[PDB]
């Protein structure tokens, strides 16, 4: 269509390869973090344990279930626990949880499957236990023994990377550019052969070979980004690039409205 | 033991170099800037920033 | 146990525990960050802080009264680094000399004509580099081949403030004594030169956050021969021992005047494996490419010697206490594993082996070696505390 | 125990602006801009989209010191354009060129099957 | 005990719990009542 | 606002003693004595032995970016480093030798008839064709 | 000591997979990693060296 | 009063209290805290080849330099620390364990065995990565590559005790001693 | 019914003091006695494995042989000073003082040694 342009690979529902053309690296790259840091989500962030004779810490708990992937998908129709008006938490602003686990059957384990949703949702895609595991209890919380209790009480709010790792759904992205050093970005190390003692990267097919005749190439830019972008959840792997793509707009955004702000005056 | 030597506004911590510090700078943690005072007298020259640090 | 073990610094208040302080200030106190701990004391009259920024400041003690030279240099990745970037081959575009030029504060404003505008306008860290040191800076060097267009780009030559040639490191940055710091803090004060740091700091660590550096086995490792034609430098080095050993059990010697029959056994034993080993590393440090990391470290002037590389590559070398090669603890022998009489050395603590490759026996020996070792740096270390005392009271 | 609170590195503390602009003195129709509570994502993607105004004569950016999220940015432009407009201008071709970006990669997605 | 310290202190200390590879090591460990000594003799093999 | 040098020479040869990316390179003059040592890109520009060069030097057409593609290009040529030159040696007789260094790039240059032509100072843009 | 939700160096949730794995062992014997859906070593090396204590603790009484 | 105090520097949780007899009779009560205790900027750590270090600064995944797979360090020591340390084994764990985490089998490392650093390469090579360990990585913060490569790869690490927040101390006019009339001595005591 | 009692009630194995070791000729690898390995140089015995003159500080250092000595011997105090879990009754201990590794890990490179120091499963 217009500038910059994208020319997908193989993709799925945990990962979307694709190639980023027409851009220059920096560019690229802010996308890049921007993924990996600042996109909004919701993971558990208050628990009010009451009872828990598990051989695990209250705190050691409370960390795991800050890591258990919750939905995300409508994250963005709620609002951070700082701008809400209401004194500490609520429905338009949060996502309480449950958990009770006695033990009964004479190792019962907890998994992430077994958290109540105890808050009003409002109908909208978001705090639920993201399983992805083969079974139907994706994530073990943790085991307990013969009468050893559990009762919990979670708060999800939203977040980013920034903030806690807890957040970013990015989790490991794959980036690349001119597998053949064209642009001599870099200077191989080697003990006699560099191109035979280096491995040739699986990129190289789609861009055309060196081709000794030639000279060095100098007004040449690092143009065409071959990625892969993974998701742990929350977010659709493709959402985890188009929200990425935005909120760095976004960002953009402010920085150009900010500046209005200070014109008037 | 207790005169040529005795232990004496100090404190001390674990170094580790910064790269952003001009040479003879010396990154000191809040914690103990909160600690360690400084009896400045007042004056008429000082007298309005030194009630602000006081309130 | 310095006038510099104390010295008065500018308060940062700064988050996280700990006491952050410049790298160049590091060897006068003499620290490192493995856990070391620092003790600061704070002023508390008008005039007992006067006393301490008068004289006792950092800026001030940039030049050592006990070897008249300075005593704080350029240490680790800024000295490293400075090196590779003053190369000729070493070349920076606008987008990054722009940067570059942008973290040094005192910068005019002015980006300087590049050293190449033809195709492709680039600048050479050199020049950059350069950006950082005052008018009116002379410096002038002169290594081994060094004529005004020094060919390996040696030696040093600085006019009005602006390197004209040669590769900067150690020699050139360091606590030495042409010392372009020596010179600045002479030439400018204690103030500019303390400023200096800073700037040719900033550029260079800058500058390497973006190309990078490391090491690996890799750079342990030697030529695919060369490895084989240091193993027969040591096998006709074992034979020109077990020579001159069957030349003694037979008599067939004279006593060096002054010297046992048998001293004079070892006085050649021990010269004949130490000019084995000594060019048995020597055959790989040449062996070692200008892309070898470990080289790059020791050229800089930043880590490590020679010797280093030699113990990593080649050959670890032979083992020592009290200044024989490792005794017969067990009557007439090394260790059990050994028969009687061996005065081989093999038997005596030679390793002829090289770490990125030691045999029981030598892998011993080497130890009683350093054990001797770190038993001064463990006596040595108060014994030398009292006779310090003496001279002062 | 002295780290400060991790929400420091995206939210404006106690009147602070995003922007504070400064002239700059060294040279003539110079400035350098403290952006609050932000990093290279931000920083090198203005710096960048500069160098492409050619009627942009200077522009790099820095960040002080790690533990503060914050940067400035030195921006310096030919005769009697004010370089403030060369900030808005190279910062509305960043959207642009992302907006574009957004869209290619919708259609292309839908075309999907897996 | 008495009017008697002509003893020596370190016989029996208190046992490392910081790791296990710290317990194990402080059973198997060796004193010596007070340049030679501290060697590491070829014997010690 | 004039040129300072204009010879063609013929490359002796090219040493690369160790640099990945420059060669010092030597070549005699075609008319007269004169000799010339000079550091290159061989990146930017290839050269091997017996090359016609042309050689120029003289001081004119911050540093503004591009843009100029509406203005001067004393550019006509394929190789202009900017540096300036140190020392005034003179070679026996009366043949005299500046020294040029290009912030990085040392330069010789020798013969004699520059007299009033190549001066002391710092500026200096060296200029190659073909 | 319990299974680690999610891999240090990457991110990638790896709580569900541990009984797949330690499954994978027992019975298939079996790469099980490889199969398991954990490519690169930083996630890799999380499952692969995971020593579950949590079951010795499990053995005490109250 | 003859009250317990927790620690001036500390605090966390209580964990578990407990009353008991004593041989006399007499009440018996331990308490026991807990609290969880985070790797902070100045924390000590260590290989197992007397390569120990403190924490300089932590930076993120964004900010962390890294290679095409994605693939970030946890850690990243100097270079420096390797040439006159000569420990080289740490180099080899690495190496070894880089495969050992490719591989699924357990690496080796025991003395005087019969495994080589030309052998790991190999099978380091069958894998896929450079057979001397380095590999790729491009500069967190501009994306661009870096123009150097780097000795990326999995070592065990300890973390050693002796975390900053146990040592920090400052005073200023504190207890004073009786006797002397001095300060006191230690932190502890302040 | 095989024990190590055993391996020493037929002869097979000899318990040699420091003292009567000075009269005995002892033989490295059991076996022997390429261009990378390390190059190697009556008996009466034989060495159940050189990797056994090491302690227990020692045998948790991977490839000791391809160190400085001198820094094989820190790292054989700092052990003695890192985090883990020093017993599984800790959650029943009343001790001042004691820390556990949230996580631990065995090692991806280990001494066969380890196996007796149970350090995979303490590490
Ligand atoms: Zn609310
Ligand atoms: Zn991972």
């Amino acid at each position: 269509s217009k500038e910059p342009k994208v020319n997908i690979i193989n993709a799925q529902d945990d990962e979307v390869e694709l190639m980023l053309s027409d851009v220059n690296l920096s560019l690229a790259n802010s996308l890049r973090r921007t993924m990996l840091a600042e996109v909004p989500t919701l993971a558990i962030d208050l628990v009010e344990i009451k009872m828990n004779t598990s051989v695990l810490a209250d705190e050691f708990i409370s960390h795991r279930l800050g890591l258990i992937p919750l939905v995300s998908e409508d994250v963005e129709e709620m609002k951070y626990s700082r701008d809400c008006t209401c004194e500490d938490y609520c429905d338009e602003c949060s996502v309480v949880l449950e958990l009770s686990a006695r033990h009964e059957g004479e190792t019962t384990d907890v998994y992430s499957s077994s958290l109540i949703k105890v808050s009003g949702p409002g109908n909208l895609n978001v705090g639920e236990p993201v399983r992805r595991d083969d079974y139907d209890q994706g994530i073990l919380l943790c085991k307990l023994r013969n009468h050893q209790e559990l009762n919990i009480r979670c708060i999800a709010k939203k977040g980013i990377a920034k903030e806690h790792a807890k957040w970013s759904p990015c989790s490991a992205i794959a980036f690349e550019y001119d597998p053949h050093n064209k642009l001599k970005h870099t200077d191989f190390w080697f003990e006699v052969d560099a191109k035979k003692e280096w491995p040739d990267s699986k990129y190289a097919t789609w861009e055309e070979p060196p081709k000794p005749g030639e000279v060095f190439d100098y007004k040449a830019k690092p143009n065409r980004f071959y990625m892969t972008v993974e998701t742990t959840g929350s977010l659709k792997a493709n959402q985890v690039f188009s929200r990425g793509i935005k909120t760095l707009q976004e960002k953009l955004a402010n920085v150009l409205f900010e500046l209005e702000n200070s014109r008037p005056a | 033991g207790n005169l040529m030597g005795k232990r004496v506004f100090s404190a001390r911590t674990v170094i580790s170099g910064d790269p952003n510090l001009e040479l003879d700078q010396v990154g000191v943690p809040i914690s103990i800037a909160k600690t360690l005072s400084y009896p400045e007298t007042v004056t008429q020259y000082n007298i309005h920033r030194l009630t602000e640090y006081v309130r | 146990l310095h006038k510099m073990s104390m010295m008065a610094h500018r308060v940062k208040v700064m988050p996280y525990s700990t006491f952050r302080l410049n790298l160049s200030v590091t060897s006068p106190y003499n620290a490192d960050f493995d856990g070391d701990e620092m003790n600061l004391h704070v002023p508390q009259s008008e005039e007992t802080r006067a006393e301490l920024s008068q004289l006792c400041a950092v800026p001030l003690q940039i030049v050592s009264p006990q070897s008249n030279k300075p005593v704080m240099g350029i240490v680790q990745d800024t000295l490293c680094g400075v090196r590779k970037m003053t190369l000729r081959d070493t070349f920076i575009e606008y987008e990054q000399v722009m940067n570059m030029l942008f973290w040094v504060p005192s910068w005019d404003g002015v980006v300087p004509q590049p050293a190449i505008l033809k195709p492709k306008p680039l600048w050479t860290g050199k020049q950059l580099l350069s950006i950082a040191i005052p008018s009116g800076i002379h410096l002038q060097r002169t290594d081994g081949g060094n004529s005004l267009l020094s060919p390996k780009d040696n030696g040093m030559l600085i006019v009005d403030g602006k390197v004209m040639f040669g590769v900067v490191d150690k020699k050139t940055v360091g606590s030495g004594g042409g010392g372009l710091i020596h010179t600045v803090m002479r030439e400018k004060g204690p103030k500019i030169c303390a400023e200096l740091f800073g700037n040719i700091q900033k550029v260079v660590n800058y500058w390497l956050l973006h190309n990078g550096f490391s090491i690996g086995i890799g750079d342990a490792i030697a030529d695919a021969s060369t490895m084989k034609e240091i193993t027969h430098a040591i096998s006709s080095a074992k034979e020109q021992v077990q020579e001159i050993i069957y030349k003694a059990q037979h008599n067939e010697l004279e006593l060096k005047p002054g010297m046992t029959l048998r001293e004079s056994f070892e006085g050649e034993v021990s010269r004949t494996l130490n000019d084995a080993r000594d060019s048995a590393g020597r055959s790989a440090e040449m062996n070692l490419k200008d892309l070898n990391n470990v080289k790059q470290m020791v050229s800089a002037g930043s880590k490590g010697s020679f010797i280093n590389i030699a113990q990593m590559s080649a050959c670890v070398g032979q083992q020592m206490v009290e200044g024989k090669r490792i005794a017969f603890g067990f009557a007439d022998r090394s260790l059990p594993h050994f028969t009687k009489d061996d005065f081989s050395p093999e038997s005596k603590g030679f390793v002829e082996n090289s770490y990125l490759r030691l045999t029981p026996q030598e892998f011993f020996f080497h130890a009683m070696a350093g054990r001797e070792g770190l038993i001064d740096t463990a006596v040595k270390t108060a014994e030398t505390g009292y006779i310090q005392r003496r001279l002062v009271k | 125990m002295n780290a400060p609170d991790r929400f420091e590195l995206f939210i404006l503390p106690d009147d602070v602006p995003k922007l504070k602009i400064t002239p700059d003195s060294r040279v003539p129709n110079c400035i350098i801009i403290k952006f609050e509570r932000e990093d290279h994502t931000l920083a090198n993607l203005l710096r960048e989209e500069l160098a492409l105004y050619p009627d942009v004569t200077f522009v790099a950016y820095k960040v002080e010191h790690p533990l503060f999220a914050n940067f400035v940015m030195r921006l310096q432009t030919e005769e009697g354009t004010r370089p403030k407009q060369a900030l808005e201008r190279a910062c509305a071709s960043i959207i642009n060129k992302l907006k574009t970006l957004d869209h290619k990669f919708n259609e292309e997605w839908n075309i999907k099957n897996f | 005990q008495k009017k008697a310290m002509s003893s020596r202190a370190g016989v029996s200390q208190v046992l490392n719990r910081y790791t296990y590879s710290s317990t194990l090591s402080h059973l198997r460990r060796t004193n010596t009542p007070i340049a030679k000594p501290r060697q590491l003799h070829n014997t010690h093999w | 606002s004039s040129a300072l040098f204009d010879d063609i020479f013929t490359v002796q040869t090219v040493d690369n003693g160790r640099y990945n990316k420059v060669s010092r390179i030597i070549g005699i003059s075609t008319t007269n004595a004169i000799k010339l040592t000079l550091d290159i890109n061989n990146e930017m520009f290839p050269v091997s032995q017996d090359d016609s060069l042309t050689v120029t030097l003289a001081n004119s057409l911050s540093w503004r970016p591009p843009k100029p593609t509406d203005k001067s290009l004393a550019d006509d040529y394929d190789y202009v480093m900017f540096g300036t030159v140190y020392k005034f040696e003179e070679g026996d007789e009366d043949k005299i030798k500046v020294y040029v260094s290009f912030g990085g790039l040392l330069m010789c240059l020798e013969g004699g008839y520059k007299s009033l032509a190549s001066l002391k100072q710092d500026n200096l843009y060296i200029l190659i064709r073909r | 000591m319990i299974i680690p939700v999610r891999c240090f160096s990457c991110g990638k949730v790896v709580g569900d997979k541990w009984d797949a794995y330690l499954r994978l062992l027992e019975e298939g014997k079996q790469d099980a990693l490889d199969e398991l859906k954990l490519k690169r070593y930083c996630c890799r090396r999380m499952v692969l060296t995971h020593v579950d204590l949590i079951e010795k603790f499990l053995r005490y009484n109250p | 009063d003859a009250s317990t105090p927790l620690r001036s520097t500390e605090n966390g949780i209580v964990d578990q209290v407990l009353l008991t007899t004593n041989q006399e009779g007499l009440k018996f009560v331990k308490v026991r805290m807990r609290t969880t205790k985070v790797p902070q900027i100045g924390d000590k750590f260590a290989s197992r080849h007397g390569q120990k270090g403190t924490i300089g600064v932590t930076y993120r995944h964004e900010d962390m330099p890294f290679s095409a797979e994605g693939i970030v360090p946890d850690l990243i020591i100097n270079p420096h620390a390797i040439p006159s340390r000569m420990t080289v084994a740490h180099l080899i764990e690495c190496l070894l364990s880089k495969v050992g985490s490719i591989r699924g089998y357990e690496g080796d490392a025991t003395p005087f065995t019969d495994l080589t650093v030309d052998a790991v390469s190999n099978l380091l090579r069958d894998n896929g990565y450079q057979s001397r360990g380095f590999e790729v990585m491009y500069n967190g913060h501009t994306g661009k590559k870096l123009m150097a490569q780097v000795f990326f790869g999995p070592t065990y690490y300890q973390r050693l005790r002796h975390m900053v927040d146990d040592k920090i101390h400052a005073r200023a006019r504190g207890p004073v001693q009786v006797l002397t009339r001095q300060p006191v001595e230690g932190r502890s005591r302040d | 019914v095989y024990g190590w009692s055993s391996l020493v009630t037929s002869g097979v194995i000899e318990y040699v003091d420091g003292e009567e070791e000075e009269t005995i000729m002892i033989a490295m690898t059991p076996e022997d006695l390429d261009t990378a390995k390390r190059i190697k140089p009556t008996f009466t015995h034989c060495e159940i494995h050189p990797s056994m003159i090491l302690g227990v500080a020692a045998s948790i250092i991977p490839f000791p042989d391809h160190n400085q000595s001198p820094r094989n011997t820190y790292q054989s105090a700092m052990g003695k000073q890192a985090m883990g879990v020093f017993l599984t009754n800790y959650n029943v201990r009343m001790d001042t003082m004691a820390n556990i590794l949230y996580y631990p890990q065995k090692p991806l490179a280990k001494t066969q040694a380890m196996e007796y120091l149970k350090f995979r499963e303490l590490p």
